[PDB]
This record gives C-alpha cells, structure tokens and sequence, in this order.
C-alpha cells in the first residue's frame, strides 16, 4: 500500500540516469550531418541513431546492477534492446498533433517521409507510429517511462545473455516497483501495468522488423558506408 | 570485437 | 620535340577525369558535420577526408590503364596512395597568402590550429604545409598536376601490388608524357620535371608521418568512433 | 574484405 525505501531509491536513480542522458534542448544535433529532403536523409537519421546508442549506453551504466554484469552480458543485452530502448525515449520529442517527432527546431522534425528518405518502408513506419500515439496516450509518469526503459533493457529472453538468473532477477525487482509505483501513485491506473507489458511485446515485433530493414541496408556499400562506426558495431551480428 | 562498445561501458 | 597523338590523349582523358571529380564550388562541404573549433575537428575532418577519398577512387577509375589492373592492385595502390593524392588535390584550395586551405566560406577554411584539434601534431603539420607552399610556388599546369597525381597513384613500389612489371610500364608512360609536356609546352621549366619528383619523395615522408599518427587515433575508440567507414577501411591495415 | 573498395571500384 506504500512503496519501500529501497523501491523509491531504484526510482530516483533511475529518473536522475535519464535526465543526464537525455537533453531536452536538442541543442546537440546541429553536430549532425544536416538533414536533406537516394537515402537523402539516411546521413543525419545515422547520426541521430549513433548519437542516442551512446545514451542508452550511459543510461544502462546507471541502472542499479547493470554495471555488475559481466562485460558479455552487457553487450548482449545493450546490442538486442538498443534499438527499442531509442523507440521508446523517443516518445519524449513525439507529438500526437504531427505525429511526428518534433526536436526543437523544424529541421530536426521528422515526418514519416523524412524516414523512409533513410531507408524503411512503412512495413516498420506504420506500426512505429502507430506505437508511439498508443504510448503517447498512456500519459506515463516521468517514473514509469524510466522503469519501462530499464526493464526493458534487463530482459533476459535476449539472445546471447549468459547469467539468466542475475538479469531475471534485477528484471524482477524493477516490475515489483513498477506494480507498486502505478498502485499507490497513479490514479485510476489498475490496468497501466499490463498495458505497459503489451506495450514491451510490441517492441519486439518492431526490433523484429527493424532487424531485417537495417540488414538489407547493410548489405549495399554505398548505404552502410553512410553508417557510422558505432551503429555498424550494435546492430551488426558479431558475437562476443 | 565490440571494440568501441567495450570503451563506452568503461 | 612536339607532343605525340597518344600522349596528348592521356593527358585530355586525366585532366577531364579531374575536372569530373573535382568541383570548384565545394557546394557538397555543407553535407559534412560542421567545423567546431576534445579533438573538435575530428568530425568535419574526417568526413572531408572521407569525401575526398571517394572522389581519388573516382580519379583513379579513369586513369588508362589503372580499371584494367585486377581488383587486388586497385585496392593495394589506393590504400597506399590515397592519402598522399589528397595532399597533392588539396594544392588546389591551397593560399600562400593564409597559409591555409580556402574551400569557399570561411568555416571551411582550414588553419594549422584546425587540424591539430583533429588529432594531428605539427610533426606532421609542419612538413606538410612546406610541401604545399613549394608545390605551389612550381606553378604548375593543369596538365602537369593531373598527371603527377597519376604518376603517384601509378607506383609499383607500394606494399601489396603483385603485377609490377605493368604498373611500372604505366607509370613509365605517363612520366614520358609528363617529361614532354614540360619540355615543350612549359616554358623556363628545363628543372621542373626533377622538382615534381622530388615532391614525390616528400609524399613518401608525409605518408608515413600520417600513418604513424593515424595509428594512434585508431587505437583509441573514442576517436576511431568519430571516422567514417570508408576512412577505416582504406586507412586500415586489412590486407585482400 | 574492402566491400565498400570493391563496390566503389565497380
Ligand atoms: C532517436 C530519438 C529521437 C527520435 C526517434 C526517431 C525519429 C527519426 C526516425 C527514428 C530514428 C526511427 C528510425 C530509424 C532508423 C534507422 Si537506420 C537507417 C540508422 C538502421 C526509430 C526512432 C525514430 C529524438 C529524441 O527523442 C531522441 C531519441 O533517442
Ligand atoms: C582534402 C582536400 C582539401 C584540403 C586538405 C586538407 C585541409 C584539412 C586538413 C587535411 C585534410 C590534412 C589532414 C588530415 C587528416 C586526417 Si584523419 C584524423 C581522418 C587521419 C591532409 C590534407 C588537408 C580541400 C580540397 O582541396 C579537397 C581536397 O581533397
């Protein structure tokens, strides 16, 4: 009926992990290849992707445990969720008026033509957006959209984890303070919970797709030369 | 492998 | 005494092949991430170096001669050379008056202190703008910059190249033509000839200053992290 | 080996 001490403190951790990795001000993404409007746009939305793995990465070293991995495990878990850690905190700059997401500026608002310029079909577009205003909609808190970020980063159906247990287990502790958070702190939200679970299914489906548009790509020179270094490493197939 | 990955997680 | 049929060709088809890949407006710097002046430059640098590679493949394709090579000795002569044909291009942009590069706007005017901020020391930085106010001072024709950009790209004396008793023949060619044109065609330059060769030789020392100093940017992924694709493959030490 | 070499070589 009241959330523990310790259940709060995995919350203030986790909120603070996400405002130093996520700047409201956008004021970053003029260092980006600028956007053209082929693949016109695949330049910039490279970029925009290499920069945010790069704060799902910071974000990751914060939440309580992550660090304590194993370097392997660290890298199995960050190399299959980034792509759907990036479709959730993008939910921040979406907007159900545009549908699009809007970052500061009108150059870096992206339509769904801007992404298709990248190459993607709307095969992923329509149920990326289609995401996004069914998120929108769920008017999370500020705690449950970090929550829902970390424990869908801590998933341990990930292909190439090792330690199962450890990473069920933090998985586990960080649903417990989900549950108990939207009880006692939500109002009129007994169905948040499960809605915010299906919500986890659906970015599989969309890491499904994006997994065999991005391969496509990456299999053309002249497109994945537009890549960067970091991108070409996470979503690339190694095996450490 | 995992070169910059390993760099970025310290 | 008077230029053959079949020297005055392969002079029409390099300095054509230049002009196609060469433009004057350098309108495309714009798609580059922008200057900022840590390692600052790293990115608009590597992009230019990046670009200007593309456009030495673009060079090389159309030498007579260099298509018909197998695809080994393509690779093999462009991984060498490449950094040393990007300094003799970038004579064309270069200002005794700055002691600089001027690529049309002033942010893509590059000063000594701009390359630095790239991971470059004056060990390289120093020789290297020598070199450029010396070339520039031999004024040299349209004509004989294309070819000496071809006589370099032409060396059989570069690691990797199996065929060498051709490319020797087409480098032989193409300093036969280069030695005529200067004879007959260039007035008050009977000691050109023997100073472009000598600027071969400080491409050679150039060459491998940027390679030691590449090196070390490569070993650390934080700024190999900022190169692009096309950069790590070429500068990179894999050998087909 | 060189994939964007060998693609840009033709
Ligand atoms: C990424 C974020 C933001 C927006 C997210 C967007 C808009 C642009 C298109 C993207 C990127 C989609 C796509 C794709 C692709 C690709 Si590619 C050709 C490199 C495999 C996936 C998420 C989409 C802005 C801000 O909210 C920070 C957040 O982190
Ligand atoms: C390149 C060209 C131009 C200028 C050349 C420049 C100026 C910027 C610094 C550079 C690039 C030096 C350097 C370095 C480096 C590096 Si890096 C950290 C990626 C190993 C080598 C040549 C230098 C402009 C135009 O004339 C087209 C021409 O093609």
């Amino acid at each position: 009926h009241m959330l523990s001490d310790e259940q709060m403190q995995i919350i203030n951790s986790l909120v603070e992990a996400h405002h130093k990795t996520y700047d409201d001000s956008y004021s970053d993404f003029v260092r980006f290849r600028p956007p053209v409007r082929r693949l016109s746009m695949l330049p910039h939305l490279a970029d925009l992707v290499s920069y945010s793995i790069q704060k799902v990465i910071g974000f990751a070293k914060m939440i309580p445990g992550f660090r304590d991995l194993t370097a392997e495990d660290q890298i199995a878990l960050l190399k299959s969720s980034a792509i759907e850690i990036i479709m959730l905190r993008s939910n921040q700059s979406f907007s159900l008026e545009d549908m699009s997401w809007s970052c500061g500026g009108p150059d870096f608002k992206y339509c769904i033509n801007d992404v298709t310029k990248a190459g993607h079909t709307l095969e992923l577009l329509e149920p990326l957006v289609k995401f996004q205003v069914g998120l929108k909609k769920l008017k999370l808190h500020e705690e449950e959209h970090v929550l829902l970020m970390a424990i869908c980063l801590l998933s341990p159906d990930r292909p190439g984890v090792q330690d199962h247990v450890r990473i069920e287990a933090l998985q586990d502790r960080l649903c417990d303070v989900l549950q108990a958070y939207i009880r006692i702190q939500h109002p009129g939200g007994r169905l948040l919970y499960a809605k915010m679970i299906q919500k986890l299914a659906d970015l599989r489906s969309l890491n499904e797709e994006h997994s065999k548009q991005y391969r496509s790509l990456s299999f053309q020179p002249e497109h994945s030369m537009q890549l960067t270094p970091l991108v070409l490493e996470v979503f690339g197939s190694e095996v450490s | 492998k995992h070169k910059i990955l390993h760099r970025l997680l310290q």
